[PDB]
């Protein structure tokens, strides 16, 4: 828990005292500079350690090193003397000097681990408990899995672990991409850099777009050779021992096609067909990649050294609630307290039950023991008590696991320290939360008593409840129309009863898993150990459908075994790293520590670094946050140990974000509050210090590694006027093949602001494309990259040649939008740049409807010079404004509709009537009703994303908006005349022309 | 009236989150500073440390010079034992003040937890109290 240089300061001085502590027994306080590092100022020391006594007793300085406490309290050894005292973060200015015994300098420089991953490594050490190190030890088990796999054939593997194939998965092209092309093939420039001059020598290609590198390099062999007259039988033998000894990178950024794809389905490629630019590449030698990537060096460290079943015990399940520690409110205002239990699956088994209202607030007892009517034998593995200690409203609550992650039935005493409710939660219990004792000690701690039976009880294995399985055991036909239903439903009793009687039926239907599975009683025993024997069998169904799954609704380990085994068989890593935000959140729902979609994830992980680097901040941004603070940690190491040279890469990153978040800090809080000129000589002089120089240059971009970010421009970094201080921050691209792609890497850093609506929608908004791509629909929309690097902290891709319509429309007028535009692309280029205004437009519209993103306006939409709109800033996201009034209420009309319409139908002066507009409103229509018949794809992707502590997503009501916007019980014509209903609607977020909402006249 | 309960309804639900906003904002400023607590205990337990290696390695220095009359020499060694045990004194002064801000802290948290449940029940009823008023019309607002 800390921020910056050292304790309460935010920065240090120009030049500090330093204690020394000696080893001679003696304080030698040293002038320093804060740049210093620390193999200077041990030599600095070492000098002036001459002039104080006990000066001969001393051995020679590479005898030593030093040793503080850091500012998360521990005694840090300074192996590494590279650093900086700044970047030392101390907690005060002292150092000790001491002999550098306690050995493996090597493992003891991986406190590197516990700096990049948010949480020292020792704590791990000091714990308690036995799945946590049980985790720790068996999941390294996976990690030697990985390394393995991207180790045997050594020189590819490691280089496909490095730089995947960016693919987009299926080959198949739709024919309306298909068509651009020309003779179905594409032309594509070749560049080659030479000795001399770096001289880049191009060589263009028109070759057929399915054919793969392998065979690209050839036809640049043909180019190059056959200048030069030659046989046709030399051609082919120059490409059959040569064609192989080279390997193709985009140019501009690290990404290359290492593997045998049609070369239409790089995803640059294919980017570079349906958005009509030509492709640029850069012909490399395949042994000069492959030499400058190191070993992979994977070593493991220290952490490496009478009972019942359950279906044996009769009796009913009972829980005594012994007594509280302490709650807070006063007395006088409110006096009455009472524990409300109820055991669950998820939602609600047994029926559940309160405790005597007796409130003694002076000292919470009760101990009674509360007795619920469910029969022991029943209880499914996924069972589990929630509670709250409520009052005459909720005040705090908690969860248990009633079995350990050893299969085992907990028994008797025990203490639970409670968590506070959430700010929008009113319902007394909490289900949906997570399960655990509160690590934050100082809180409401209330004790229980289970029972204890003769010996230690368990959970029944697979092969025993095979066994009761065994012993235990038309117009039906279309109701399969209840598998074509939106997951947020709900089905009756006779449904449920019907699934359930046609089960056996059920298996040639996979889809209708999720239904069956909510149609079993759990508090059975019978019927939930015939399902366990239906769901081993049951046939693989599609990964999105089966991560459905993985939500808080199926918390049961034989469901989600076959969620995981779903996932391995299809899901390919292209949209494995789409959905990795969800996947990683879903995680938060599963009991304990060690379970099969962890170990999956970790391996793709170590299998390919893309997913890796996100995977790993995505469990970053989690870090400040206590309830999976302890989870994500030991996963997060367990990554860190594993991924051979990419913790360099990481950790020059995660110090480069936190040199900012301290800047930024400055800013804000600090006296640092005044004139735009005052901060920006401050933070251009500070940027241009040299551990800043150093922090910030020379590194990998966390939204997307490919490029990297080399020098800082700094005159072209500045400052919002808004009071979270964001920074537009501006890098060289110092790639030689600079000028091709990108070479202003430009990033909006940002504090105060919680970016994980912006980074969701901005997913969604993509998925939507490609929904409206593959199904011929050319609604081009912009899903910039935005990723939440922690707490209120993220990172925004920067659109160059953007403009917000505010600065474009600034008497005023209308047309004003339009009649720039029309100037940007003067004459020739017209036509085309209003097909995209038309199209970009009507995408964002129907995609903001949809979700209801918050409130939109002026600078809230950009339109770049070539006539493609996009949105930013979305922040407050699926309406949510209703929790504010609590209503329908009427809002502001979408006023910007004119200034649209006007460019939309050209200058018009009539524009609501016209070829133009039938011609958008068309588009809308197609795109909405679209995204209906894939609707099930949203609700889940929102779904799984109930964990997060985000403010709209924090129920299942939430989602339901979703179904509103869509149609819900409405079919396709009912939906589209909703839809126009509520577009034509004004003052309800729509557009009439009243012109005159407001006064009424 | 709506517009009565309206009226009740922003100031007990806006209050709320001033009241929420101090909650987890003083929070996290009790467990920064309790982690800091720690740091001082770490930084005097070593500053002992040291102050316990003077008394070791200065024994036989310190007695050869007595011997010999030093005095100029034996001076020196005490003004740095001087400065040792005078800034424990401050890294001990600063623990303290440090100790009692958190106590502080203790006491006005769990104020805020009092303050913040009494107004959540009182904000359950006036929310539903306008249902009550669901009887174009849409204007007491
Ligand atoms: C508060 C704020 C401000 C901006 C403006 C356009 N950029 C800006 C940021 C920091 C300092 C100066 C300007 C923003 O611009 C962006 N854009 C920048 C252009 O490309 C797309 C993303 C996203 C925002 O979320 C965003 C948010
Ligand atoms: C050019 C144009 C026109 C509309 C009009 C108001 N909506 C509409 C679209 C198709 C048929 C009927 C109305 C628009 O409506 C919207 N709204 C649609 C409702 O949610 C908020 C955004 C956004 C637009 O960018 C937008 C742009």
């Amino acid at each position: 828990p800390s921020s910056g240089e050292l304790w309460g300061i935010h920065l240090m001085p120009p030049r500090i005292l330093v204690e020394c502590l000696l080893p001679n027994g003696m304080i030698v306080t040293l002038e320093c500079l804060r740049e210093a590092t620390l193999v200077t100022i041990k030599h600095e020391l070492f000098r002036e350690a001459r002039k104080y006594p006990l000066h001969q007793l001393l051995q020679d300085e590479t005898s030593y090193i030093f040793v503080s406490v850091t500012q998360e309290a521990e005694r840090e050894e300074f192996f590494d003397e590279t650093r900086r005292l700044c970047d030392l973060r101390l907690f005060q200015p002292f150092l000790k000097v001491i002999e550098p015994v306690g050995n493996r300098e090597e493992k003891i420089l991986n406190r590197e681990i516990g700096f990049v991953i948010g949480m020292p490594v020792c704590e791990f050490d000091m714990v308690k408990d036995p799945e946590v190190q049980d985790f720790r030890r068996n999941i390294l088990n996976v990690c030697k899995e990985a390394v393995d796999l991207r180790d045997l054939n050594s020189p590819h593997s490691r280089a496909m672990y490095v730089y995947p194939p960016n693919v987009e998965s299926s080959p198949e092209l739709p024919k309306h991409i298909y068509n651009k092309l020309d003779k179905g093939q594409i032309i594509v420039v070749i560049w080659v850099i030479v000795s001399p001059n770096n001289d880049k020598q191009k060589y263009t290609l028109k070759i057929n777009h399915d054919c793969v590198p392998e065979q690209v390099i050839a036809e640049a062999i043909r180019k190059k050779t056959r200048s030069m007259l030659l046989s046709s039988e030399q051609l082919k033998l120059c490409v059959l021992e040569y064609q192989g000894k080279y390997i193709l990178k985009v140019c501009g950024c690290d990404e290359y096609f290492l593997e045998k794809y049609p070369l239409s389905q790089y995803k640059y490629i294919r980017s570079c067909i349906m958005l009509g630019r030509m492709p640029n590449l850069m012909l490399m030698a395949k042994e000069s990649l492959y030499s400058q990537l190191p070993i992979d060096s994977f070593t493991m460290p220290s952490y490496s050294r009478s009972t019942k079943s359950l279906w044996v015990i009769n009796s009913a399940l009972r829980i005594k609630i012994l007594c509280a520690t302490y709650v807070n409110v006063n007395i006088r205002d409110i006096d009455k307290i009472y524990v409300r239990t109820g055991i669950y699956h998820g939602g609600e088994p047994l029926c559940d039950n309160v405790n005597t209202q007796r409130v003694p607030c002076s000292n919470p007892r009760w101990n009674e023991w509360l007795n619920y009517d469910i029969y022991i034998p029943d209880l499914p593995r996924a069972a589990r008590l929630c509670l709250s200690i409520c009052s005459v409203c909720p005040l705090a609550w908690g969860n248990i696991n009633l079995f350990d992650y050893t299969d085992t039935l907990v028994s008797g005493k025990m203490a639970l320290n409670l968590w506070p409710v959430p700010h929008g939660l009113e319902d007394l219990l909490n289900p949906i939360g997570v399960t655990g004792s509160n690590p934050n000690k100082e809180t409401p701690c209330l004790e229980l008593e289970f029972d204890w039976f003769s010996s230690v009880v368990k959970f029944p294995d697979m092969s025993v409840i095979e066994e009761h399985a065994n012993w235990s055991v038309n117009d039906k036909e279309q109701l399969r129309a209840l598998c074509t239903r939106d997951p947020l439903s709900e089905i009756t009793e006779q449904e449920k009863d019907f699934l359930w009687s046609h089960r056996h039926y059920c298996v040639t239907i996979p889809e209708i898993l999720p239904k069956l599975l909510l149609s079993v009683k759990w508090n059975s025993r019978d019927e939930v150990a015939q399902m366990y024997c239906l769901v081993k069998d049951w046939p693989p169904i599609k990964p999105e459908q089966a991560m459905e799954l993985l939500d808080c609704n199926y918390p049961d380990p034989m469901v989600r075994s076959f969620a995981v085994r779903c996932l391995e068989k299809y899901l390919t890593d292209d949209k494995l790293s789409q959905y990795l935000i969800q996947l990683v959140q879903v995680l938060k729902y599963e009991q304990y520590l060690d379970n099969l979609l962890v170990r999956f994830l970790l391996k793709k992980a170590l299998t390919n670094q893309r997913i890796g680097h996100f995977f790993f901040w995505h469990l970053k941004s989690e870090m400040h946050n206590k309830t999976v603070s302890q989870r994500f940690g030991l996963l997060l190491e367990s990554y860190c140990r594993a991924c051979g040279m990419y913790l360099k890469h990481l950790n020059r990153q995660v110090e480069a974000m936190e040199k900012l978040i301290n800047l930024t800090d400055i800013l804000k809080q600090e006296k640092k509050d005044e004139t735009q000129k005052v901060q920006m000589k401050f933070l251009v002089e500070q940027m241009r210090q040299p551990d800043f120089m150093d922090a910030l240059q020379g590194f990998l971009s966390p939204l997307n590694p490919a490029h990297q970010l080399g020098n800082l421009r700094l005159e072209e970094c500045r400052i919002m006027s808004s009071a979270k201080r964001p920074l537009w921050l501006n890098w060289e691209n110092p790639d030689i093949m600079s000028e091709l792609l990108f070479q202003n890497n430009e990033i909006i850093f940002k504090n105060g602001d919680d970016l994980r609506q912006d980074m969701l929608t901005l997913q969604i908004i993509r998925i939507m494309e490609n929904i409206w791509q593959n199904q011929g629909l050319d609604l081009r929309m912009l899903p910039y990259g935005c990723l939440s690097i922690g707490d209120c902290v993220g990172l925004i891709e920067v659109v160059r040649n953007s403009h917000t319509i505010m600065q474009i429309q600034c008497q005023f007028n209308s047309h004003t939008l339009h009649q720039w535009l029309k100037d940007k692309n003067k004459g020739e280029i017209y036509d085309a740049a209003i097909d995209l205004f038309t199209r970009s437009c009507a995408g964002y519209c129907v995609a903001t409807f949809i979700l209801g993103i918050g409130d939109r306006h002026n600078s809230n939409i950009m339109v770049k010079d070539d006539g493609q709109l996009f949105h930013i800033d979305f922040g407050h996201f699926l309406d949510h404004k209703k929790k504010k009034f609590g209503y329908k209420r009427e809002r502001v009309p979408f006023v910007l509709t004119q200034d649209f319409l006007i460019v939309i139908s050209k200058g018009a002066q009539e524009y609501t009537k016209t070829r133009e507009f039938e011609r958008f409103q068309e588009m809308c229509y197609k795109a909405y009703l679209a995204i209906r018949q894939h609707a099930n794809l949203f609700i889940n992707l929102f779904s799984m994303m109930l964990g997060s502590g985000m403010p709209e997503l924090q129920s299942f009501d939430d989602i339901a908006y979703i179904r509103k916007t869509l149609a819900l019980d409405k079919t396709e014509q009912e939906a589209l005349e909703y839809f126009t209903k509520q577009m034509n609607d004004a003052h309800h977020g729509g557009w009439t022309t009243k012109m005159d909402w407001i006064f009424h006249t | 009236k709506l517009h009565e309960y309206n009226t009740q309804f922003q100031e007990k639900s806006r209050e709320y989150d001033r009241l929420y906003e101090e909650y987890t904002r003083t929070s996290q400023e009790i467990q920064m500073k309790r982690t800091a607590i720690e740091a001082f205990n770490e930084t005097i337990k070593i500053f002992e440390e040291q102050c316990q290696t003077q008394e070791r390695y200065s024994k036989e220095y310190i007695e050869k010079f007595k011997r010999e009359g030093n005095e100029k020499e034996i001076q020196r060694i005490m003004h740095n034992y001087d400065k040792l045990k005078s800034r424990i004194s401050e890294i001990i002064d600063s623990r303290r003040r440090l100790e009692e801000d958190l106590k502080k802290q203790a006491a006005e948290y769990r104020e805020i937890d009092k303050r913040m449940n009494s107004i959540k029940p009182d904000l359950i009823q006036l929310r539903k109290t306008r249902d009550q008023y669901l009887m174009k019309l849409n204007e007491w607002l």
